[PDB]
């Protein structure tokens, strides 16, 4: 009923639709996390509790590794 | 409700005890799912329910 | 009938969370030893298994409504491999074999 | 000739189907699968005949009811004669 | 002119082939979506973008992989079996009543019954001739369906048919338009519906393949090639029983878009019932065609020889 | 027809071009005599599929021949009731309906519908 | 051990891509071929059966991969029966003298290409029946094996990340373009 | 690809045997593989077999018209009910435009083990000579084409989903092998 | 068979579809468990029995 | 045109289902022969409403003598008879050849198609089956349909008695 307007954010940090789909295309969901940090090799490390337990924290691998 | 056909002692649970009642308005009641289908209805309304949960997968290994 | 193999292996997910919390080991926990269980719960675990058990009820249930009650199950099932009991207690059986037959008996 | 124009296929194709009720096969049920092949042709000459009027085709039903029929006794036979010999060959029956 | 009549009904029917055995492929994905979420479960949701392109990505494996030539098995029978499974399953959509005539059919609602009847050897002959105890278990646990549903299918059909006056199935669209037929048959429609489980071998109906009593049933000696071609063949029957009981008893406006969104609702429902029910046992199928069906079906002939001849002397 | 026919043999040789692919497409390794083997759980099998198999639904199988061939009969009704004569097909419908139910309650009470035992 | 590469230095590192033979092909046919060996594997990569082998007490953590939580289905991987539709046999379990010859079989029937996935002590070297008077020792003695996945049972995270090993071993196979040189 | 080269479908004409003057020119000593894998490993464990010529050749000697008959036999391939007959492969051109095409369509190997080149393999005699080492001198003990052909060609058998009861296939005779004198005669 | 659980090897007499011998061949997953327990310590075997009934 | 060409199938067919032993060499045989009857018939007639009953009528018998076959004549051989496919394919070309030299005009079957009638012919313009099927169900011949019902029911007697169920299943003992 109103989860578009929270489509719509997912994309403007994503970067525009381009950006969008090559991260649904690359991590396979969509998903709004605060950015809890970043380690030595380029991995971003999310959290929301909004997700239920095991989605809760998520990894985003470095650009470079790409599959 | 119908009754038990064995008196059931203290500290035990009996699973097919009760008895089938043979009044018209039970019956009719057995019949009408028995004719209807509707033992396997309720069965239906589960499972579609089910749609409209978020399902428990995990995204591994992100 | 598959529904009911995930909607309860779905819980069954979250009971062998409890074994790998207390002994490591999501399965063979080897924990049990002879003096007694070889560490204390960890704290905070007995939240978390009240929290299953409050929920529980719930999952039962629905599975039931899809096979208690199912014309199809029943007819599955209703007088098959029938167990006189006076042929049970003959053979060794035990547990639910034993008292599906209706003898009152539980170590 | 007329008969030999429109009718002869359906014929030659009848004496066929008889050669097979008459050979030599082991098994009983050679027998039954001739018969209906001889069957399928009487339904094709008699259909010749039943359009040769304009409409009485309807008899065709009538046929098809009694085909049935001999293979479904024809079958039920063979039943019979199972759980008194055992099998269905031929040569297992007493010759006379 | 009429020379180039002709011609579009070939490109109807390589339309409609070609578009049926895509359809085929999706309704695979889309079978194991649904069925991932009904159970709790997401499915697949990987290859490609979002799972979409899976059916494709499995049709590659199917086809790369080697045939199997049974030692035991009448090689050309075996070989063959899977040609006329697809065949069948693709050739009885010629019957599909369009407005944009395709194909007249008159008495189309008896080529149904025909084409129907023969999905049942190419199950038989498949199992057969691989050679296999189980196969032949298969097959011969397949014929035993036909057995069953075969007689009550055509009574019911024929009470449908007395509804509409002739067995062209374009009067189905003039007789549903102020309503659908599933209020006046709502018995009829659930046990159609049952019925048709038969004719495609689903569960609770689910013998052929008998998955977890026989191995895999009449497949069970199949690889890439022959397999693939009996999994189509098996999801093309499920799409069009399912358009045919929306022309029954949905309204069958095939030209307006929504009869559409009907078929797709009823192919869920048939993968909604597999991921509901367990399977019957081989007996009580056969029994329940015999007595319960085929009474029920005989007793609403009167019912409508009744109250078509009612309505008659009114009209 | 003449149109069906073309159809139908243009289909049967698309879906026959299809294996003719498969066979080709097909990964291509040196058979084994165990390859080829049946599939019987992994263990040889003690009994070739060609023994006699027996059968306890004999009997419905012959009923199964008997209760079409009244498909035949019941089928042409619609096509001939705005042209009939009512009690003629009024009548005749009926018996005809009431005498397969006779016929089967008949053997179901007498236990032939039930298999073999 | 190779060890990943620093931020820094990984920042200049151009994109992986897709194929594992990369676009440096001299020539058409080449890369036609690899192209074309890039579809191959990218159906049987996809879409992975394995034969519900089920042996011993790791069948169970092999029935949790498929279940809600972890869903191999997301994958593609689809339980079959028949080992003639089975394209990968994850052997669980204990392989005991008298299982030996019924498994040889079984893998024999399965039709090429066929992968084997070895789980748990079990399977990969005896565990912890290596001793025992009647059992194989390792199934790698009576069938090859292309993965193994350690554990007693292996966790449905490790068998998971076992699969996924399988997928990369299937993506990087180079049939065709081996038929090029051959 | 000796015994399937003589077993496949494209080696024959419908149920025929193009043979190279029907295989009686044609005398063969075919060794089995395990034995020659013997004398590959016990010539390599022994240094004495260094820098020396061996010859691995069977036992006994066979005309390939005799062969290939006692395989047909063997395979449940009799004349009398399956139909398989002897051409001369001189007579009839249409099997080496087979393997002409043959070799041509197939990009990665033929089909049937059948293509020009193997053809000609068939043809010549085997000419083992005198006084070259055999590989009895490396104490291999040679199987017999009785002892091992009659189990290699059991999944090749022809009717092979019948369930035959016991005896109602009888035993193939077993093939005559040449003496030396008859090859000097069958030779001229 | 996937009913069987992988191990069960049940040598069926059917007579059609009905079974009129059941034979339950077992022993596909015997491991020689009771020897091992006998060369090892208490301890050493306490991990065999969650092996048995897993 | 097709006419001819369906003459010369099953004609072929005719020959080599002499020569068939085993029993489902025959029944493949018979199988592919009721297509081409059935096919035939409708082309000699107003409407293909006999084709489909025909057609619908012997699968169920094809049905039943498989699983009375697969009971009783299950072990039985093949035997590829290379006399008899040159044979059949020798005339079946021979026969095609003729069918495209024949004065198709003279083989043609003078039974009335639908479109063969008249336009005058003011009863040939009600529903494709009304008028033929109609005296079936019509006095005084609808009684021969009443004495078919008791005789399919009184068949229905036979089986049973012939088959005395109670005393066991059938096997090739
Ligand atoms: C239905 C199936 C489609 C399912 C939806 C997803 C498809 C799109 C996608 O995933 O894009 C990923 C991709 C994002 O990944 P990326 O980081 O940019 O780089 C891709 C690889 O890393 C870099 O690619 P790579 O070259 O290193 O490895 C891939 C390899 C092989 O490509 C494959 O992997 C696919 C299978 C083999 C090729 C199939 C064709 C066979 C032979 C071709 C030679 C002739 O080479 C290619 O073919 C890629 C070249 C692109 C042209 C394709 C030729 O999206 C794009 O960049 C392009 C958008 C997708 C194309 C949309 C065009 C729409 C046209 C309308 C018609
Ligand atoms: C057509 C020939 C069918 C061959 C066949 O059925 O093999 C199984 C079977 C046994 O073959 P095999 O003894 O295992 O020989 C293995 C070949 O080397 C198997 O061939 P490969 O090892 O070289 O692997 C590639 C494979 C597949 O061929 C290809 O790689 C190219 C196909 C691209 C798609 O080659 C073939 O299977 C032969 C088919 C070549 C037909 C080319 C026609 C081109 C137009 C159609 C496109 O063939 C037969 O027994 C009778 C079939 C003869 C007709
Ligand atoms: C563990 O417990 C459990 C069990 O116990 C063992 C179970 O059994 C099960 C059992 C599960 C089931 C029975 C689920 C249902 C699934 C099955 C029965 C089989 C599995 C397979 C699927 C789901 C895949 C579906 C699709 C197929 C099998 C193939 C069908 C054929 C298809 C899709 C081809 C369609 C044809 C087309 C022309 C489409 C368009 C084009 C293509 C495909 C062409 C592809 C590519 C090319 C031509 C290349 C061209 C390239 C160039 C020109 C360069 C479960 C779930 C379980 O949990
Ligand atoms: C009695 C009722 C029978 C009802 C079933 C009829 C069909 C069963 C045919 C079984 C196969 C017969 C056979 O083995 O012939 C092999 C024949 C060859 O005969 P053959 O004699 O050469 O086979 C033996 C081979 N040797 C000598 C090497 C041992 O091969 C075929 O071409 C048969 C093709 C069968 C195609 C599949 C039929 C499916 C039909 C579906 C319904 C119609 C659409
Ligand atoms: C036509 C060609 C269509 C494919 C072009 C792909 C171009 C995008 C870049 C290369 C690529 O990524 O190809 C693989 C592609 C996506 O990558 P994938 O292997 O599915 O990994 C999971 C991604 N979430 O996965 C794909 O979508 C490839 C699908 C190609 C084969 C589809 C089957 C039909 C045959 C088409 C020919
Ligand atoms: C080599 C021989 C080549 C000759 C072709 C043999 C294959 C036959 C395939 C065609 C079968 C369909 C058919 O011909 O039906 C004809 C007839 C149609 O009659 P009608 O109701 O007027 O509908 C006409 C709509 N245009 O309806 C009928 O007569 C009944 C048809 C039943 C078809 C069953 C499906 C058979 C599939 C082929 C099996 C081989
Ligand atoms: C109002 C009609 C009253 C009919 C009374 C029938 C009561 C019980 C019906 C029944 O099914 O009881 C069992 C009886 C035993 O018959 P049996 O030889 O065992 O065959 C299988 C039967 N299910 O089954 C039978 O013998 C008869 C079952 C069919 C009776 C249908 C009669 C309908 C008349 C309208
Ligand atoms: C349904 C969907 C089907 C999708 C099909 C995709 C097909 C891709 C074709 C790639 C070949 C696949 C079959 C194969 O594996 O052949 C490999 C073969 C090499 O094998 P080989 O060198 O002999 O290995 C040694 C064995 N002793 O290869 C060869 O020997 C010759 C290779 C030549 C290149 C052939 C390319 C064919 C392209 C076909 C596209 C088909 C599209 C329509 C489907
Ligand atoms: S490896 Fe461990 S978990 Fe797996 S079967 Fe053996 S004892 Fe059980």
């Amino acid at each position: 009923i109103n989860r578009l307007t929270k489509l719509f954010q997912m994309v403007r940090e994503a970067g525009g639709l381009k950006q969008a789909y090559l991260k649904l295309y690359r991590n396979d969901d969509l998903k709004i996390g605060t950015l809890v940090g970043i380690d030595k090799y380029g991995n971003k490390y999310f959290e929301n509790p909004y997700y239920f337990y095991g989605r809760n924290r998520w990894i985003e691998f470095a650009p470079h590794v790409n599959m | 409700e119908p009754k038990d056909i064995v008196e059931v002692p203290k500290g035990y649970v009996y699973v097919n005890n009760k008895e089938l009642s043979m009044e018209f308005a039970d019956i009719t009641d057995r019949a009408a799912s028995t004719m209807f289908f509707g033992e396997l209805l309720r069965g239906f309304a589960v499972t579609l329910a089910h749609i409209f949960k978020e399902p428990a997968t995990i995204n591994y290994p992100f | 009938a598959l529904t009911p193999f995930f909607w309860l292996f779905e819980e069954r997910e979250k009971m062998m969370e409890f074994y790998e919390r207390v002994s490591g080991a999501r399965m063979h926990a080897a924990y049990i030893r002879p003096g007694g269980v070889s560490l204390d719960m960890p704290l905070g675990l007995m939240d978390d298994i009240y929290e299953f058990a409050s929920k529980f009820a719930e999952r039962l249930d629905e599975v039931e409504d899809v096979l208690t009650t199912n014309r199809i199950w029943v007819q599955r099932t209703e007088d098959i491999g029938i167990v006189t009991a006076e042929e049970a207690l003959n053979y060794g059986f035990s547990g639910v074999m034993l008292r599906g037959s209706g003898i009152k008996w539980d170590l | 000739m007329i008969m030999i124009l429109y009718w002869s296929l359906p014929m030659i194709l009848f004496i066929l189907g008889l050669f097979c009720f008459v050979s030599n096969r082991k098994h009983l049920l050679s027998m039954l699968l001739s018969l209906e092949f001889i069957v399928l042709m009487l339904f094709f000459m008699l259909f010749i005949y039943l359009n040769m009027l304009n409409y009485e085709s309807y008899f065709s039903m009538m046929f098809l009811t009694f085909s049935v029929c001999e293979g479904a006794l024809g079958l039920s036979i063979l039943v019979s004669m199972i759980r008194t010999h055992g099998n269905d060959y031929f040569q297992s029956f007493s010759i006379m | 002119m009429f020379y180039m009549e002709f011609i579009l009904s070939l490109i109807g029917s390589l339309l409609l082939i070609i578009c049926v055995l895509v359809s085929v492929a999706f309704l695979t994905l889309l079978e194991r979506k649904v069925l991932g979420y009904i159970q709790i479960r997401k499915g697949p949701n990987k290859v490609g973008l979002m799972g979409i392109p899976q059916p494709f990505c499995d049709a590659i494996k199917l086809f790369t992989k080697e045939q199997t030539y049974p030692l035991l098995s009448n090689y050309l029978s075996y070989y063959i079996s899977p040609i006329f499974s697809l065949f069948l399953s693709l050739f009885v959509w010629m019957c599909m009543p369009f407005f944009v005539k395709l194909y007249s059919f008159n008495l189309g609602g008896l080529f149904f019954l025909c084409c129907t009847s023969l999905g049942v050897y190419t199950v038989m002959v498949a199992g057969w001739s691989s050679n296999s105890n189980y196969a032949l278990l298969g097959g011969l646990r397949a014929v035993a369906q036909t057995i069953s549903y075969e007689v009550s299918l055509a009574l019911i059909l024929l009470s449908f048919i007395f509804l509409i006056g002739s067995y062209n199935m374009i009067y189905f669209f003039f007789y549903q338009v102020y309503m659908w037929f599933l209020i006046i048959l709502f018995p009829m429609a659930l046990v159609w519906v049952s019925i048709s489980l038969a004719e495609t071998n689903r569960t609770p109906f689910d013998f052929a393949e008998g998955e977890s009593e026989l191995v895999s049933g009449f497949n069970v000696e199949y690889s890439s090639g022959g397999f693939a071609l009996i999994f189509m063949a098996e999801y093309a029957s499920i799409l069009f029983m399912s358009m045919l009981f929306c022309v029954i008893f949905l309204g069958c406006d095939v030209f307006n878009l929504l009869f559409y969104m009907k078929l797709t609702f009823i192919s869920f429902v048939f993968i909604w019932v597999r991921g509901t029910l367990p399977r019957f046992r081989y007996d009580k199928l056969m029994y329940l065609a015999w007595k319960c069906f085929l009474s029920f079906s005989l007793n609403y002939l009167l019912f409508f020889i009744g109250f078509k001849i009612l309505l008659f002397s009114l009209l | 027809m003449f149109s069906i026919i073309f159809i139908a043999l243009l289909i049967l040789l698309i879906t026959t071009i299809v294996m003719f692919l498969a066979s080709i497409l097909s990964k291509k390794a040196l058979i084994d005599r165990e390859k080829s083997s049946p599939f019987e759980c992994g263990f040889d099998p003690k009994s070739s599929s060609r023994l006699p198999f027996s059968l306890r639904f004999f009997l419905i199988t012959i009923i199964f021949l008997i209760f079409d061939v009244e498909i035949a009969l019941i089928l042409p009704m619609i096509i001939i009731m705005k042209y009939s004569n009512i009690m003629i097909w009024t009548i005749t419908s009926i018996i005809f309906i009431l005498i397969l139910l006779i016929g089967l309650y008949h053997e179901w009470n007498q236990g032939m519908l039930n298999w073999s035992n | 051990q190779q060890t990943l590469p620093v931020a820094e230095v990984a920042q200049n590192l151009p994109k992986k891509g897709y194929s594992p033979f990369g676009t440096k092909q001299s020539s058409v046919a080449e890369w036609s071929l690899a192209r074309l060996d890039d579809l191959l594997n990218w159906g049987r990569k996809g879409s992975i059966w394995p034969l519900t082998f089920g042996l011993a007490c790791c069948a169970v953590e092999m029935m949790h991969i498929a279940a809600p939580r972890y869903d191999m289905d997301r994958y593609g991987v689809v339980f079959r029966a028949s080992p003639r539709q089975a394209d990968v046999i994850i052997v669980a379990g204990t392989l005991t003298n008298k299982m030996a010859p019924a498994l040889r079989k079984v893998y024999d029937q399965m039709p090429e290409p066929r992968w084997v996935i070895s789980m748990g002590s079990c399977a990969n070297g005896g565990g912890y029946y290596h001793y025992s008077y009647s059992v194989v020792r390792g199934c790698d003695r009576i069938i090859p094996v292309d993965i193994y996945v350690p554990g007693c049972p292996p966790t449905a995270e490790a068998l998971m990340y076992g699969v996924l090993q399988l997928q990369k071993k299937v993506k990087r196979m180079k049939t065709l373009q081996m038929w090029y040189r051959k | 690809r000796f015994l399937r080269y003589y077993a496949h479908i494209w080696r024959r004409q419908f149920r025929s045997m193009p043979l190279w003057h029907k295989g009686e020119k044609t005398v063969k000593q075919p060794v089995y593989v395990s034995d020659v894998a013997q004398a590959i490993i016990n010539a390599a464990k022994d240094p004495d077999s260094a820098g020396r010529i061996y010859q691995a050749v069977g036992p006994k000697r066979y005309q390939l018209s005799e062969l290939v008959d006692w395989f047909h036999r063997l395979m449940r391939k009799d004349q009398k009910r399956w139909g398989y007959m002897r051409y001369d492969m001189r007579w009839d051109p249409t099997f080496l435009l087979k393997a002409k095409l043959n070799s041509f369509i197939c990009p990665g190997t033929p089909i049937g083990g059948l293509h020009p080149a193997r053809i000609e393999r068939e043809a010549v005699t085997d000419k083992v000579l005198t006084g070259v080492p055999t590989l009895e001198d490396l104490g291999v003990t040679l199987t017999t084409m009785e002892q091992q052909v009659p189990w290699e060609l059991r999944p090749y058998r022809a009717a092979l989903y019948y369930d035959a009861e016991l005896g109602e296939f009888e035993t193939p005779s077993p093939p005559k092998c040449i003496e030396a004198r008859d090859e000097l005669r069958l030779f001229a | 068979h996937p009913a069987a659980h992988g191990v069960l090897r049940l040598v069926l007499e059917l007579d059609g579809e009905t079974v009129m011998r059941a034979d339950p061949h077992i022993g596909l997953l015997h491991r020689g468990t009771e020897k091992l327990i006998e060369y090892k310590t208490y301890t050493q075997a306490l991990p065999y029995f969650d092996r048995l009934d897993y | 045109m097709i006419q001819l060409m369906l003459y010369s199938l099953i004609i072929t067919t005719s020959i080599i289902f002499l020569n068939m032993i085993h029993p489902l060499a025959l029944g493949l045989t018979l199988l592919i022969q009721t297509i081409f009857v059935c096919l035939l018939t409708g082309l000699m007639t107003k409407s293909f409403w006999y084709s489909y009953i025909l057609f619908l009528i012997f699968l169920g018998g094809m049905l039943v003598l498989f699983i009375y076959v697969t009971s009783l004549a299950s072990n039985e051989m093949f035997n590829l008879s290379m006399k008899l496919t040159l044979f059949s394919s020798l005339i079946l070309i021979f026969m095609l050849i003729l069918s495209f030299i024949m004065d198709k005009t003279s083989s043609s079957l003078f039974l009335m198609n639908n479109d063969m009638q008249s336009i005058i012919n003011m009863n040939s313009y009600f529903m494709e089956n009304s008028l033929s099927l109609n005296k079936l169900y019509n006095f005084p011949t609808n009684f021969i349909t009443i004495l078919l019902m008791n005789y399919l029911l009184i068949t229905l007697i036979v089986i049973v008695k012939i088959t005395k169920l109670f005393k066991g299943p059938i096997r090739m003992m």
